[PDB]
Order: structure tokens, then C-alpha cells, then sequence
């Protein structure tokens, strides 16, 4: 899955 | 006595905590001198977060707008560059609450306290260590980048991370100072995932030691072991093998108790080889790993700042 | 992603401590205003700690007995009077890092930062919960007591802890900031005990439901049970009577998650009598009580200060 | 064992 920018 | 995850107190970084907004895009930054230091997706649309071309993406940004507060302070963006993956915002003022602060990187099996924050302001304080793998197992929304990972010496603040993003097991990514990621990721949202995890030994035995200290003796006076022996069980349980600098560290803890610290890995060993059979250590049913011999040292012998 | 022990940052209170001598006795105090609080055995010497009594040692000082340090200035004492356990010193300066404040008493399992500290000065930061028998388990050594603990709400720190001693087994006992000893516990160095104690059933509820909204859900099942027949379960196992207080206090969490708290309470049921059977929750294997329901929303939600 | 002021 993909990362998330937080 | 008693023995809990400690952080640093937060005051001297709290101090530095800016909110940085790009666009629809709300950050946190750090205000150190005249410089704001912030990760650079700060500059990304929510449509440019899957293959961001971050550098065509900065030349159609200019000053104005990087829209920085520092509490109800606006400070003015007088220049940018970027960095590895954090964006240097310099600031028309410098941060009169700056401390005296360094940028390290840190190693794998060292902890740091986290400062957690939205919109540019604390939301809590916790401690977390640096997994082998290069993740941490941290505590972040969206809105969290920016948030940032220290020690403290004296006076002297050590940063070691600053937050970006989070994977699909739901651990944590992001930089040093320098915008450097600890590990291999990249600031984009593909598809991507955190390595295999190993324990940190040499942590786990100093926690033994801290619960040592407090009274917890149910698990001690084992048949004592030789290294290899205790490396041969380490390794087949996912644990880092122990080296003679790892056993070198644990010295003042093996002698402010006075076991060996060979006698604390067959406490460990056999640990390992039965499990605890529903007994607890420290509040834990679980093998603690996050916790260093200094953070052990420094927590029961009570070093203040 | 993620649930960690989260305290609240420390900045507003590092500003408070002080220093307190009497004699060889050293502790901490908080200094608001132009008051110093601190815990009265401040004034007792080692013999005096059996069976002291407190007028009759109060009336035998004077302001010139009390060095009050702020760092390195020390703040000169000007009026001295004692409020059930704890000292008033009235100080010639007020703080000007005082903060928006109040006194507040908590109830058995609410929750708390503690900002530990020897000689005045912060060693870290720490959340506890007040345990159903009045008692905390912290991380305190000698020269701790006058440590406080406290929350926060927008700009408001609400002291509603001041350390006072350490109990035998390991755990700690304390009073409110008008000096009421949180249990039936009194400072002297006499034969004391902590009730047996008991788990916080909402607040374990708290913390199943955190761990469903991080993507933990294995424990979850389609049943539900009734109040009463939960309570049944409850008392088996040592956990507090679950209230319809509880229940309506669990509602923000309920919501966000879609399961009602009896269909949690069903699930608890069931970790009760059957356990883990080898797997964690939110990297526990034990049924996590030092959460409140507000706790899980302040960090799931990001709540800042 | 007594409580121990701290």
C-alpha cells in the first residue's frame, strides 16, 4: 500500500 | 522506584515550534535562528503526492507563499531553499527562545523524545526508540510532519528526527535535520514498506536491569551462559546478535547490581526459550526493547536538565 | 496510526519549579504567583518522620529556615503557613512564568502528566492514572516529592497531583494542591498499605476501542451482552463495576468506530476468560488501563495546547 | 517495611 505524507 | 517510559521535558522545544502552510497544505516547522526548517511536501497538492517533482514544484513557489506563525506571530518568508527533503524557510526574525541546539543522526536501538504537534503547536510528548529497520514506532496524524524527534544534554538540545509520513503497517518515517531519511523511503506516497524488524538486545538486557533495580527477581539466578551460546537462541528469536561492545556498555548497570552481565543473558535466554508463563516485569507480559542503559541509568539515578 | 503513553508537553510547568530547603531536607515546590506550594515534611529532619507532628514542628520555623532557589536566584521568604499537607511559602517575587492555572481534584482512574524533578530542576515527563486505591505507580526517587501532576486544557494547566512518598510496595501516594491526601494515606514514615487494587474497566474499554480505530480488530466478535451480565464478568476478574455513566462517557468512541460499547464489553468478556492466546493489542499483552476515553480521543483526534 | 517520605 501506498505511504501516507502526514 | 518504579520504572516508566520517560521523555525529556519538552520546554526548550516547544519554544521552536512554528506552523508552516503552503497552499491547502498545513505542516509543522522548527524556528532555530532566522531559519524555519520543515519538510518539503509541505509544497505538494493533495494531486501531486504520488510522483511529486519537487523541484519544478518549488520554482512555481515564491516567498509569500509560505504563510509561517509562531503562535499569533506571523513571521515574513524572505527566501527559500531546499534541502534533501526538508524545505529552509529564512524568516525576516531570529527565534528569541532558540536554545542551544545540535543536528545528529542517530543510530538504530537509540531512543529520542517525540514532540508531537498540529498546526504548529505541542500536542504531547512520548519516547520512542529507532527500530533496526529505520522506522519508529511513533504516534502521528495527518498534520503531524514536521513533528521532531530530541535529547537533551545540559542545555544542549539534540535533534535526530523530524517527521514526514507514515507506512502501511502504521509505523513512522522521516529525516534527520539534514532531510536525510533514516531508511530507505522516499517523501511519496507509492507503494512502499518497512523492512524485517529486529530486537534490540542489548535494550531488552538493560531493562532486565532496571527491573532488577525495583525489585523484580523472579527471573534471575539462572545456570549462567557463555556468548555464542546466548547468541545461537538470540538469533533464532529475531534478536540482535550481542557483540563485547554491547557487553562492554552494560558494565555500570552490571556492576551497580552486581550481576554479570553474561548471567543477565541466560536470565534472557531462558526468557526467550519459556516466555514469561503469564508472569509480568515492570507492568510488562512482554520483552521490552526501547529502553538504553543510559536511558536506564539516567532514569533511576534521577539526571535532571 | 499508532497509540502511544502520551503526556502533555511540560514548557508551562518546567517554569514552576523551584527548589526547597529546610535544614539537610531538600524537595521541590511550585512556585505560582507569589506563592511557593510544597509538600510540609519539608521541615522534618530523619527523626522527626515517625510520628511527627506538624503544627508543633511548623510553629518551631521561621521565614529565615525556608532557602527557596529559582534556579540559581533565590526567592526570599516572607510568610509561611500550612494547608492540610502541604506548604503555602509566601515568596516576595512572583513568578512570571506563571501560567493560567487551577487546583482540581481528580477522581480513581482519571489520568495525569508528572513532570519529575530533583533539586528543582525537570528529569522528565510521564502519564499515570490515579489507580481505584488512591494510589500511582510513577517513577520517583528521594528528593522527588513536590513533584506535580497535571493536565491540560487550551491554555488552562490544572494541577491535580503533588508527590509526597513512596509506599512499600514500590507504588505512590500523594495529595491535591490544598494538600488532601488522594486515599487514606498519611505522610509519616509509619506501617501503610495500599488497598488491594482493582483494573479500570472503562478505561480498558477505552483502549480496545483505540486499538480498533489503529486497525486492530482480531478480539472484536458479533456478540453482545447486557450491562448486568458484563458486571458478573467484571467482578470475577477484579475489573471496577461498569457504570451507565461509563458507557455514555464512552460515546465519542462508540461513534467513531461503529461498534457499541456492550458489543465491546462482549468482546472484553471473551479476553477475559479466554485471553490473547499468544496475540497483542496495540503491542500489549496485557488489557492496557492507564487510558481514558477523553485520553484516546486527545490522541486519536490531535488535540494540541 | 514503612512508607518512605521522599
Amino acid at each position: 500500500t501506498s505511504a501516507v505524507l502526514q | 522506584s518504579g520504572f516508566r517510559k520517560m521523555a525529556f521535558p519538552s520546554g526548550k522545544v516547544e519554544g521552536c515550534m512554528v506552523q508552516v502552510t503552503c497552499g491547502t497544505t498545513t505542516l509543522n516547522g522548527l524556528w532555530l535562528d532566522d531559519v524555519v526548517y520543515c519538510p518539503r511536501h509541505v509544497i505538494c497538492t493533495s494531486e501531486d503526492m504520488l510522483n511529486p517533482n519537487y523541484e519544478d514544484l518549488l520554482i512555481r513557489k515564491s516567498n509569500h507563499n509560505f504563510l509561517v506563525q509562531a503562535g499569533n506571530v506571523q513571521l515574513r518568508v524572505i527566501g527559500h531553499s531546499m534541502q534533501n527533503c526538508v524545505l529552509k524557510l529564512k524568516v525576516d526574525t531570529a527565534n528569541p527562545k532558540t536554545p542551544k541546539y545540535k543536528f545528529v543522526r542517530i543510530q538504530p536501538g537509540q531512543t529520542f523524545s517525540v514532540l508531537a504537534c498540529y498546526n504548529g503547536s505541542p500536542s504531547g510528548v512520548y519516547q520512542c526508540a529507532m527500530r533496526p529497520n529505520f522506522t519508529i514506532k511513533g504516534s502521528f496524524l495527518n498534520g503531524s510532519a514536521g513533528s521532531v524527534g530530541f535529547n537533551i544534554d545540559y542545555d544542549c538540545v539534540s535533534f535526530c528526527y523530524m517527521h514526514h509520513m507514515e507506512l502501511p503497517t502504521g509505523v513512522h518515517a522521516g529525516t534527520d535535520l539534514e532531510g536525510n531519511f533514516y531508511g530507505p523511503f522516499v517523501d511519496r506516497q507509492t507503494a512502499q514498506a518497512a523492512g524485517t524488524d529486529t530486537t534490540i538486545t542489548v535494550n531488552v538486557l538493560a531493562w532486565l536491569y532496571a527491573a532488577v533495580i525495583n525489585g523484580d527477581r523472579w527471573f534471575l539466578n539462572r545456570f549462567t551462559t557463555t556468548l555464542n551460546d546466548f547468541n545461537l537462541v538470540a538469533m533464532k528469536y529475531n534478536y540482535e546478535p550481542l557483540t563485547q561492545d554491547h557487553v562492554d556498555i552494560l558494565g555500570p548497570l552490571s556492576a551497580q547490581t552486581g550481576i554479570a552481565v553474561l548471567d543477565m543473558c541466560a536470565s534472557l535466554k531462558e526468557l526467550l526459550q519459556n516466555g514469561m508463563n503469564g508472569r509480568t516485569i515492570l507492568g510488562s507480559a512482554l520483552l521490552e526493547d526501547e529502553f538504553t542503559p543510559f536511558d536506564v541509568v539516567r532514569q533511576c539515578s534521577g539526571v535532571t536538565f
